[PDB]
């Protein structure tokens, strides 16, 4: 329980952070698909929901809880699809070293544990 | 807005009349600025022509 609640932010944070990666992922494979606009999420927001109620799921066809929001557009056009590539790139990056830091925090906790259990 | 495409269009045809070549036959005619002679078109319609 006392670990369990001690290690559950920053778990939820990088399981936020995959789920975030693979909208951004579906949004850089859908960017030359007519009539489709991109998707994100508010990380901030969703994450402090997870984290006062827990994860649930549409179904399970199964997808997360999450609110798909849409990502204003910067330039029209003509197909119709609002996927700006510099956005995706850069928003790809970010969530890369963000969860890369998730990882290390938690990896940094458990070892913090580790070396207290050990002898 | 930053994006403008391009369209090619023909915004119908140029009615400026030619230079007449002097045949020395009857039956070719020349008619004056912007007139048109009436022939049967194909499809049984009325089309017009110089």
């Amino acid at each position: 329980d006392r670990l369990d609640a001690a290690l559950r932010f920053q778990q939820e944070a990088l399981n936020l952070r995959a789920q975030r990666q693979e909208i951004l992922a579906a949004n850089i494979a859908n960017a030359d698909t007519p009539g489709y606009q991109a998707r994100d999420i508010d990380f901030a927001s969703e994450l402090k929901k997870v984290m006062v109620r827990g994860r649930e799921e549409t179904g399970g066809v199964s997808s997360p809880a999450v609110d798909l929001l849409y990502r204003v557009p910067d330039q029209p056009s003509l197909d119709g699809n609002t996927v700006d590539m510099d956005r995706e790139r850069t928003q790809f990056a970010d969530n890369s070293l963000k969860y890369q830091m998730g990882l290390t925090v938690l990896g940094s906790q458990l070892k913090g544990m580790m070396n207290v259990l050990q002898g | 807005a930053t994006r403008t495409l391009v369209t090619a269009s023909t915004p119908g045809a140029d009615m400026t009349p030619g230079q007449l070549d002097y045949t020395s036959r009857p039956l070719d005619v020349a008619l004056q600025q912007d007139g048109w002679l009436v022939v049967q078109a194909a499809d049984g319609a009325e089309g017009y022509t110089r």
